[PDB]
RNA sequence: CCGAGCGCGGGAACAACCGAGACCGCCAGCUAAGGCCCCCAAGUCUGGGCUAAGUGGUAAAGGAUGUGGCGCCGCGAAGACA
RNA sequence: GGGGAGGUUUGGCACCUCGAUGUCGGCUCGUCGCAUCCUGGGGCUGAAGAAGGUCCCAAGGGUUGGGCUGUUCGCCCAUUAA
RNA sequence: CGGAAGGGAUAACCGCUGAAAGCAUCUAAGCGGGAAGCCCGCCCCAAGAUGAGGCCUCCCACGGCGUCAAGCCGGUAAGGAC
């Protein structure tokens, strides 16, 4: 993942946060560290 | 940020230390300070510093003879050094220690028109194969019909000489009250027995 | 008959505020009044619209995010000589500019347009040179 | 909020406890008054930007009564090996993974103080400023490192295998 | 429709988009298209809805606890969401 | 298997130019672009360290010299943080 | 000898107190760190900065037509030039 247009909340242990402008997608284990770019 | 006046002499390499150091010297002299400069009424921080006496009547009229001290005018007149308070008196040149490093400024002498290569430095070229006819020339400008304008500042054929500049970091080895002289690492601009200011370096503050 | 021309008038001074106004809201009566067009007297040729003063220019509000977002351009001959100021620090620097911006477009542009701009003397202050008359407004 | 020392203003709830005063200016927007010996707070309608304001607005000056009522309780403990925390004069200087000794000063409005070596104790006297440089030493060393060592609040280390996942 | 209507006014400028057929004069009235904060002529009119991006001020499949409004099926004072 | 963007390639079109718009590479002189090759930083890693991979931000400055071929492209050469 | 040091705002990103939505969050209020990038410091130009700026001094009327209105004409004083 990290970084790309696509963002889901894969591992239910993730959260969709609108932050500083755009979503990404927090968890644990930042391998899921997604983003909406 | 202090400074002082000077006029230049010398260049050669004095063996000191023992290595060797080329050896430029300056005269700063009795360099007077005859006005100084306070923010309302001027806007920053200066003092003028005169130099070498010999002016009789083809000076003459202001003067600042008025001023507030006289001290008649050089001849050579008067500069500014900013953000500069002294003690009052015709600084000399001890104004700085053997053991510092200073910035220097002054005049580059006149090299006038002058080819690109001597001048911003270009290339030209073919000296056989290509032609004769373009030997020191500057071949191109700038684009076909888009522009088809010249690039503004484009390095170009023109002067280069009277001018100006202001060296940094340098390092006054020596200075005789004696005759009023300063020896620095061999760097000075312009010709010998001329125009040029002296003031501290900078480094970190 | 023949509608009618003015005479030499005397050029009537004012001053407007500045603090809390909007930015552009501002102009845009300022401008008419640097043009005859308030006057029941204007006349497109000839300039008498009032010399406006203005005072603590430096307290200019605005919408939105322009004290970020707009961006004061300015480009030198010279290629790359693009430099864009923004509304932020254009506050901070000579901020009476950004008025004077605002303005300065919202004039015609044939060699009196510019005289009109001449017309106009704001600060960031308030002060002023209290040369005369210069009646406050609203 | 007993023995407090609470003072509405415009916008700029400051308040005075038993070790110091803060000043804990929020938007004016919703209703900022003491009455009868506690402090209220409360929205001017059911709207998102109102409702948000209003929550965070509450709990914020609420902390800021206890803040000066003393609230501190944070501090860091360093896990490692030569991992050493000493506190001379004004300055903690401990001495972690860093090639030299860390030198931390406590500054204006909190109080640090290191028990023993092992862990560093914070008197925070500005529940904001406080979780900032606790921050702030857990970001000077950074730890779990793969294994351990380094700076931890107390939070569980995430693992990861050590000499291994190296193809 | 141009060409032959580069004669007119909108369209920022533009033969053909919109409006609209120029015998001439006028320092006279309405009105079209667009338009009324100032270009530039006329409402910073009236009244209530949406949006926070300069979107407006020109892009998709697709994506998200963006925000307003509608609807559906349990949970619940027997006591729930957390 | 879908959706786009770009306008370098390769094509389709034949509106300016047939009372001329001199087509290749190299010299010289560049300047812009960012989808960054180098140099910062940072994210994640099937990342111990080392070095590596990949993804985001970032053009300020830099982008070498010889062999073959007209040749750009290419391979080689000895190198370089590149 | 020059690229510095350093200051100020930032990206991507890393963080603090903190809600709507009792719990969570790096944010929607506030605040901190963070790049060779941005502004400056640095060098140079530069008041034709029509807005001609500022400082320091230096010289000074009626002499013949303009009575009231801005000029016009002949040499002078600081001066400046051939």
């Amino acid at each position: 993942m990290k970084v790309r247009a696509s963002v889901k909340r894969i591992c239910d242990k993730c959260k969709v946060i609108r932050r500083h402008g755009r979503v990404y997608v927090i968890c644990e284990n930042p391998k899921h560290k997604q983003r909406q770019g | 940020m202090k400074g002082i006046l000077g006029v230049k002499v010398g260049m050669t390499r004095i063996f000191r230390d023992d290595r060797a150091v080329p050896v430029t010297v300056i005269l700063a002299g009795p360099c007077p300070v005859v006005q100084r400069r306070t923010p309302e009424k001027d806007g920053y921080t200066a003092v003028q510093l005169g130099f070498l006496p010999q002016n009789p009547k083809r000076v003459n009229r202001p003067l600042k003879g008025h001023f507030a001290k006289a001290g008649v005018e050089p001849v050579r007149i008067l500069r500014e050094i900013r953000d500069f308070n002294p003690e009052g008196d015709t600084v000399t040149v001890e104004i700085f220690k053997p053991g510092e490093r200073v910035d220097v400024t002054g005049t580059s002498k006149g090299r006038g028109f002058a080819g690109v290569m001597k001048r911003w430095n270009f290339a030209g070229g073919p000296d056989s194969h290509g032609a004769h006819k373009i030997h020191r020339h500057p071949g191109s400008i700038g684009n076909r019909k888009t522009p088809g304008r010249v690039y503004k500042g484009k390095k170009m054929a023109g002067h280069y000489g009277a001018e100006r500049v202001t060296v940094m970091n340098l390092e006054v080895v020596d200075v005789i009250p004696e005759e009023n002289l300063l020896l620095v690492k061999g760097a000075v601009p312009g010709p010998n027995g001329g125009l040029v200011i002296v003031r501290e370096t900078k480094k970190a503050a | 008959m023949k509608t009618y021309v003015p005479k030499q008038v005397e050029p009537r001074w004012v001053l407007i505020d500045a603090e809390g106004k909007t930015l552009g809201r501002l102009a845009t009566k300022i401008a008419t009044l640097l043009r005859g067009k308030h006057r029941p007297d204007w006349t497109p040729n000839v300039a008498m619209g009032d010399f406006v003063v203005v005072v603590n220019a430096d307290k200019i509000r605005v919408t939105g995010k322009k004290l970020e977002q707009k961006i004061y351009t300015r480009y030198s001959g010279y290629p790359g000589g693009l430099k864009k100021i923004p509304l932020e620090k254009m506050l901070a620097t000579h901020p009476e500019r950004v008025l004077e911006h605002a303005v300065k477009g919202m004039l015609p542009k044939g060699p009196l347009g510019r005289r009109l701009f001449k017309r106009l003397k704001v600060y960031a202050g308030p002060d002023h040179p209290h040369q005369a008359q210069r009646p406050e407004k609203l | 909020p007993k023995g407090v020392s609470v003072e509405v203003a415009p916008g700029r709830v400051k308040v005075k406890g038993p070790k110091g005063e803060l000043e804990v200016p929020v938007s004016p927007e919703m209703r900022v008054v003491v009455e009868e010996g506690v402090v209220r707070v409360e929205r001017p309608s059911d709207e998102r930007r109102h409702k948000s304001l209003h929550g965070l607005t509450r709990t914020l000056i609420a902390n800021a009564v206890k803040g000066v009522s003393e609230g501190y309780s944070k501090e860091l403990l360093i896990k490692g090996i030569g991992y050493r925390a000493r506190l001379v004069g004004r300055a903690l200087e401990l001495t972690v993974g860093f090639s030299h000794p860390v030198v931390v000063e406590p500054p204006e409005g909190i109080t640090f103080e290191v028990p023993e070596p092992t862990r560093v104790r914070v008197s925070g006297i500005d529940k904001q400023k406080v979780g900032q440089v606790a921050a702030n030493i857990r970001a000077i060393r950074k730890p779990s490192a793969y294994h351990e060592k380094g700076i931890y609040y107390a939070g569980e280390p995430v693992r990861l295998k050590p000499g291994k996942a190296g193809a």
